[PDB]
């Protein structure tokens, strides 16, 4: 998955 | 009585859900409280008819702890029982979140009140019933990116007003923030060093203890230290208000609140209501010991500061809003 | 980081 | 105010269950109302903590139809919201059952009242809020052999007291039952063609109305005929309630009621509480107009004959107890 | 024919 | 089935 902000 | 007479002033509102399907409600952001309650469809009084009620019944994700509750603002207990739901605040969903499902009379006044219920922000020592407050659990469900909340309370035309969980708008406010520690951790309570008028210390020349309260509309006091300073910027008793000739603005003095070494000033302009008539920022609100007295920064100094509500290093930050 | 902003009026 | 105060004294009682899981409650079978109403968990008044109360979130089966409600015993008004689920009666379950789940003020008296709600048997068009009585739905949902159910209340030591849904039993009462039509649908209204002290016409001379009810303890009617009937029998005014001694028994007069030509007579043994000391079973109750002035033939009349309600044939059954 | 009782006290 | 009394 994705980092996330 | 008026349980929620506090509240029935100009205040900022925002809508959340509960249940499933989603239940709407408008209810009132308060850091000078900890309990999420909405009028509960089992309030049959006349002020609750005007109402969105929760109905238990039509939410699939609703259980009730066993518990009841009743809670006091000062002028009259409210009470019910205790429900646990999904509630939803912009984003963000907290599941088993408890609340109050208010039954008793919540006074006549209320029927046309502009808010249904109330979301405490305050800590849960506040909290009646060790019930867990909304935020506590957006931490211990790990909902926010920071243990905070911030809110902006526009002056003009409140179209860009703001409640952030989970961290603050740098947009909102010029310069860097001015951190201010809290004292006791119930409500957001803060030191005065002093309070002056014209730039002269005239109260809390020792010291004395405050609370920054999203949940009240204009910055209370003693009410005897509060007369005292009517008449010093130059407001005068009326049906039950005190009002100031909007003429003589440029005349009147400067109120400044010295927090944590810190001077927050707020000019005539910035503590007069508007509300073709001018009117008084500051009203006597005496709140009994043990908590009391205690100086109320209610959203008169908001919307001059924004304020920022840390968890994780209890404390509030504040700066010039923009 | 995201900010999870809830409108007032 | 004491709502349900006509209720406080000596009434018999019965259990009926609500929900899935069943919620038990002690109700009185009143054929004086048409409502099902029971305590509501959202009732927080100090007088409702010591009853079962209705627990929705803890039932499956339950659902709001949406409309609250209020009812009127003549003596303030209860209210609450309409709710629908299973209800059982002995052996027999109505589904979709709608009644009252109370939640405002039920009197300080309630308290320590030994039963938690009233299940209404009179007609539909005494039941507040068009709802469906139990008594009615069980007839549409073809629950019973015979759209008539019957009540035994026993005098000794009250063991074998019943209330038989359905039909009767002959082995409560000998010969064959005396049938008076229904004069008017709500209550299970009746007319008399006169009453009788010591054998000699003394009241309704020209006939009256009156009602069975099984919610009514003793035999009322209106409260200046009763004064003239107290002391025509003996009895004598004390703290509240009319006295008798109990000596004097069998030289007291005997108080017939002649209704559709038949003879009801009540010996003094009959109409004597002895609840050490001999009390008048006659009491003072006016019901105002356009229902009342009405006589009421409470319990005290039904230990002595057997009462049979049938909404077949509008009627009401009567013969001597055993 | 069925009766359903209901015990009173 | 059996018919009731």
């Amino acid at each position: 998955p994705a980092m996330a902000m | 009585k008026e349980p929620l007479i506090n509240y029935l002033d100009m205040e900022y509102f925002g809508t959340i859900s509960i249940g499933s399907p989603p239940q709407n409600f408008t209810v009132i952001f308060d850091t000078g409280s900890s309990n999420l309650w909405v009028p509960s469809v089992y309030c049959t009084s006349p002020a609750c008819k005007t109402h969105s009620r929760f109905q238990p019944s039509q939410s699939s994700t609703y259980s009730q702890p066993g518990q009841s509750f009743s809670i006091q603002y000062g002028t009259g207990s409210l009470s019910g029982i205790i429900g646990a739901d999904q509630v939803s605040v912009e984003g963000l969903t907290v599941v088993g979140q408890q609340f109050g499902e208010s039954v008793t009379e919540p006074g006549q006044t209320f029927v046309d009140a502009e808010f249904d219920g109330i979301l405490g922000l305050g800590y849960p020592s506040l909290a009646v019933g060790g019930v867990t407050p909304v935020f506590d659990n957006m931490m211990a469900q790990n909902l926010v990116d920071l243990p905070m909340f911030s809110v902006y309370m526009s002056s003009n035309p409140g179209a860009g007003s703001e409640l952030i969980f989970g961290g603050y708008d740098h947009s909102h406010f010029s310069g860097s923030l001015n951190w201010v520690p809290v004292t006791k951790q119930a409500y957001w309570q803060i030191a005065l060093d002093n309070i002056q008028v014209g730039g002269t210390v005239m109260f809390c020349s020792e010291g004395c203890q405050a609370i920054v309260d999203t949940g009240t509309s204009l910055i209370t006091g003693p009410s005897d230290k509060i007369k005292q300073l009517q008449n010093a910027i130059g407001a005068a008793p009326v049906d039950g208000e005190y009002a100031v000739e909007c003429a003589n603005l440029n005349v009147m003095p400067d109120v400044t609140f010295t927090i944590n070494g810190v001077p927050y000033t707020l000019s005539p302009t910035a503590y007069t209501l508007l509300d073709q008539f001018c009117s008084s920022g500051f009203q006597g609100l005496d709140i009994h010991p043990p908590a009391g007295p205690l100086w109320i920064l209610g959203d008169v100094f908001i919307r001059q500061f924004y304020s920022v509500f840390d968890r994780g290093n209890n404390r509030v930050g504040l700066a010039p809003a923009v | 980081g995201s900010l999870h902003r809830v409108p007032l009026r």
